[PDB]
RNA sequence: GUAUGAGUAGCGAAAGAAGGGUGAGAAUCCCUUCCACCGAAUAUCUAAGGUUUCCUGAGGAAGGCUCGUCCGCUCAGGGUUAGUCGGGACCUAAGCCGAGGCCGAUAGGCGUAGGCGAUGGACAACAGGUAGAGAUUCCUGUACCAGUGCUAAUUGUUUAACCGAUGGGGUGACACAGAAGGAUAGGGAAUCGCACGAAUGGAAAUGUGCGUCCAAGCAGUGAGUGUGAGAAGUAGGCAAAUCCGCUUCUUGCGAAGCAUGAGCUGUGAUGGGGAAGCGGAAGUUCCUGAUUUCACGCUGUCAAGAAAAGCCUCUAGGAAGAGUAGUACUGCCCGUACCGCAAACCGACACAGGUAGAUGAGGAGAGAAUCCUAAGGUGAGCGAGAGAACUCUCGUUAAGGAACUCGGCAAAAUGACCCCGUAACUUCGGGAGAAGGGGUGCUCUAUUAGGGUGCAAGCCCGAGAGAGCCGCAGUGAAUAGGCCCAGGCGACUGUUUAGCAAAAACACAGGUCUCUGCAAAACCGUAAGGUGACGUAUAGGGGCUGACGCCUGCCCGGU
């Protein structure tokens, strides 16, 4: 549920929060975390190429299967947990074997549930199986784009995609964003929706809290000087004196398309998003 | 090398006064460790060698006349004997 | 006041010692010309 | 090089006085007494930085904003001692270098294995003494860590004592806020000890002054805080595992057991420290009580909080010697002087500026505020004497009370604690300490009524009431909101032109448009390689608007 607050100050007046009722327990793996530092959009010369970004709270790379490569074994569901990393949250494993793993929790993932992986599992939420062996009309997540390589699309909070039909040697997949794609058949998907659905309801409420997550602040080109930005100068407050809006950089940016002209993909895209 | 790695002794009023609780200030140099001083000295007087103290010290700045520059730097030592052993006569 | 020089002996050292010189082939450019100029101190 | 201004400006925040001494010479150097200043510092440690400025004996050309017999100045001799402290021989972070490698007119750029790199992790010593200069370093007592030989017993020999990974696993190993406890440090009263017992009206004791202890180690204990155990079996842990992980059974409980733990007690101590006169007295009981420690222990929250070594265990392996007790011996390199809120560091200066951390007493007090003091430290490197204008920093003013001025600028006024009382409007939180009124000292009832502590003795805290007393005045000093009405702008906290502008400007949470299917778009770079992102359309980049409420109309001819 999404918890609202009382505005007993002008910082908390439209401010709301996630009440972290799925969460199971609040202590990781040990094990299954690796460090983690910031880069600030800084680069291999250390200079700065994405604006925008640095100084937020420290966290720990929790290392997640995309891949779900244990074929035959049950796995049973043990923890439900908070990941700093990513919108969704993830669950820890327990393998028949001994083995502990982590993967994103779906909707109506529950602790006590046992998944499989492979061909002879069931088509039930939380399974992993090849995109041939799922039938059409299914709502599937964590699809990869080569086999072998691990789940690379729809992996938010909230996303789903469908199963549309196949022509064999490929399979026909409705993404999140509504575009119609052909992914081979030997790659392997999840099935469910990603389980943190309300996590698109949360006002932040203050700045501090942007800050906390790592953002810094961004200015607006009409009030930069002319040496800055294509939009700025003027006397007083001035309106978009060009034919088009600019980027910092030039290249108009309200409408013009940028995916490249010959891309090697086209074959594959049979409706634009 | 026993001759090299103790150059000469010490003597000032530190060193006369504490002549007398079986300790003998040298001058060595300035690469020679603890251990050597103490297998040098035990072979060059035969006695029997307790401890030895070292330390360093710089050199000093000093001017005779539009001319600056400084002193030798120095390694210190002082060596203590055991009881039972006879003395460095001085 | 915080005037402008704050001492470091080892910032001193990493920034402008010999060690530092040559390691680069401007540094050594560096030292070559002040061996030609005849200076006493080089870095 | 030398004039003029000119014996003029200045002599860099501050309390001194007298008596002795030294000397050729004294406001200025030394000693004594009295007075004054700081005291969450102007006291004590200690990093950085400086580099001999440290001590002793001589000196007075120059330096010292005056003088100088003095000095951080000149000359000559001295002075820094470590198995345990801080660093290396131990570990790793950001970052840097980088065999082969990839990329590129040259030069070179990037990067793997590997390696450096603390501001962090691990790691064995305490208490006294030291009169020119060093002290957890020297010396005196009493220890601990790692090793070595020599003795004396014990035990083992390839179904193999014992050792054991450069490998597996566990630990190491981690945020922020809140509250209540235990203990100790600290503070204070009695008691006890030593001395005095008094100048001017009084006091031989309800008089005054000073003091009323001691480690590490070793042995015991301990407020407590976490806490489930046993047995079988193994698609996993690159091989193996008796270790871990997982599963199933029996067993289950504020009762134990196990792991941790501040402190306490005995020894250390026939020692040390210590007044009164070499000598060396007393060292008890009670109250108060942490900003320290138990301890990130408990509870709560979202923004979800290093690594590696080390240590322990497991096998793979190595193996005929091994441990045990006692003794004696072994333990390297670098730093160590002195200044360190400052005359020794950064500011050209013996410069009203700046400079990380630890400690930081009493009365009154919520307090590290405020005023006066303790321990400790200072009297500030030009003076004396007159008491004009004018300038500066201060204190009071009759009657009036903003008439001043661009403008109440500046100044004056309010201010603590307790009680009563409190408006429009509102997003229901606020507005609000709104506004506006009243009270406040001392004595007796009174070692109170009642509380805390204690076995008691006793010690600490302590209202309501009555009766009185005195001043012009009782938070009698210092420190401690002025308030109200109405309008523009920007919702708000925040940011900005170092050195003329702090804002109505920027940011902001929210809104909307647009691009991007993952070798994503976008951005840096010739490229390789990167950021985006160890992310995946509830995500990422760009444009405009700027909480919230009601809304955002017509035009696609032109670009
Ligand atoms: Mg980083
Ligand atoms: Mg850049
Ligand atoms: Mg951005
Ligand atoms: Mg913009
Ligand atoms: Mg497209
Ligand atoms: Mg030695
Ligand atoms: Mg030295
Ligand atoms: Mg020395
Ligand atoms: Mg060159
Ligand atoms: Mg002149
Ligand atoms: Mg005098
Ligand atoms: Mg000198
Ligand atoms: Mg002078
Ligand atoms: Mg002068
Ligand atoms: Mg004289
Ligand atoms: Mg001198
Ligand atoms: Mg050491
Ligand atoms: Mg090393
Ligand atoms: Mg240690
Ligand atoms: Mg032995
Ligand atoms: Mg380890
Ligand atoms: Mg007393
Ligand atoms: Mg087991
Ligand atoms: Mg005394
Ligand atoms: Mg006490
Ligand atoms: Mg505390
Ligand atoms: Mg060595
Ligand atoms: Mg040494
Ligand atoms: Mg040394
Ligand atoms: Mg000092
Ligand atoms: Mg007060
Ligand atoms: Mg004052
Ligand atoms: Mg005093
Ligand atoms: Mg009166
Ligand atoms: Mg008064
Ligand atoms: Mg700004
Ligand atoms: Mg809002
Ligand atoms: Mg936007
Ligand atoms: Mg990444
Ligand atoms: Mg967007
Ligand atoms: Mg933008
Ligand atoms: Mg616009
Ligand atoms: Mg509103």
């Amino acid at each position: 549920a999404i918890k609202k607050y009382k505005p007993t100050t002008n910082g908390r007046r439209h401010m709301t929060s996630s009440d972290f009722a799925e969460i199971t327990t609040s202590t990781p793996e040990k094990s299954l975390l690796r460090p983690l530092k910031k880069k600030a959009g800084r680069n291999n010369q250390g200079k700065l190429t994405v604006r925008h970004h640095g100084g937020g709270h420290k966290r720990q790379y929790r290392v997640i299967d995309f891949k779900r490569n244990k074929d035959g074994i049950p796995g049973r569901v043990a923890t439900i947990e908070y990941d700093p990393n990513r919108s969704a949250n993830i669950a820890l494993i327990n393998y028949a074997d001994g083995e502990k793993r982590y993967i994103i929790a779906a909707k109506g993932l529950e602790v006590g549930q046992t998944i499989y992986s492979g061909a002879e599992a069931d088509i039930k939420v939380g399974n992993a199986l090849e995109l041939k062996d799922i039938p059409v009309g299914t709502v599937i997540h964590n699809i990869e784009m080569k086999p072998g390589k691990g789940g690379q699309l729809v992996r938010s909070a909230g996303t789903s995609a469908q199963v549309l039909g196949k022509e064999g040697k490929y399979v026909l997949i409705r993404l999140n964003s509504g575009e119609v794609r052909m992914i081979l058949a030997t790659c392997r998907a999840t099935i469910g929706q990603v389980g943190n659905e309300q996590h698109e309801l949360i006002n932040i409420g203050k700045a501090g809290r942007s800050r906390w997550m790592g953002k810094r602040p961004t200015v607006r080109g009409s009030v930069m000087n002319p040496n800055d930005h294509p939009h700025g100068g003027g006397e007083g407050k001035a309106p978009i004196g060009r034919k088009s809006p600019m980027s910092p950089w030039g290249k108009p940016t309200l409408g013009y398309k940028t995916r490249k002209k010959n891309n090697n993909s086209d074959k594959f895209i049979v409706r634009r998003r | 090398d026993a001759r090299d790695i103790i150059k000469r002794p010490v003597v000032t009023e530190e060193s006369t006064s504490i002549l007398d609780d079986k300790k003998y200030t040298f001058e060595v140099d300035t690469r020679a460790t603890k251990t050597q001083v103490k297998y040098a000295i035990e072979e060059i007087f035969d006695v029997k060698v307790a401890k030895v103290n070292v330390m360093n010290y710089k050199g000093k700045l000093k001017r005779m006349g539009r001319y600056a520059g400084y002193t030798n730097k120095r390694r210190k030592a002082i060596v203590t004997v055991t009881a039972d052993s006879k003395e460095i006569q001085f | 006041m915080k005037r402008t020089y704050q001492p470091s002996k080892r910032k001193r050292k990493k920034v402008h010692g010999f060690r530092t010189r040559m390691s680069t082939k401007n540094g050594r450019r560096v030292l070559a010309s002040r061996r030609r100029k005849g200076r006493k101190v080089l870095s």
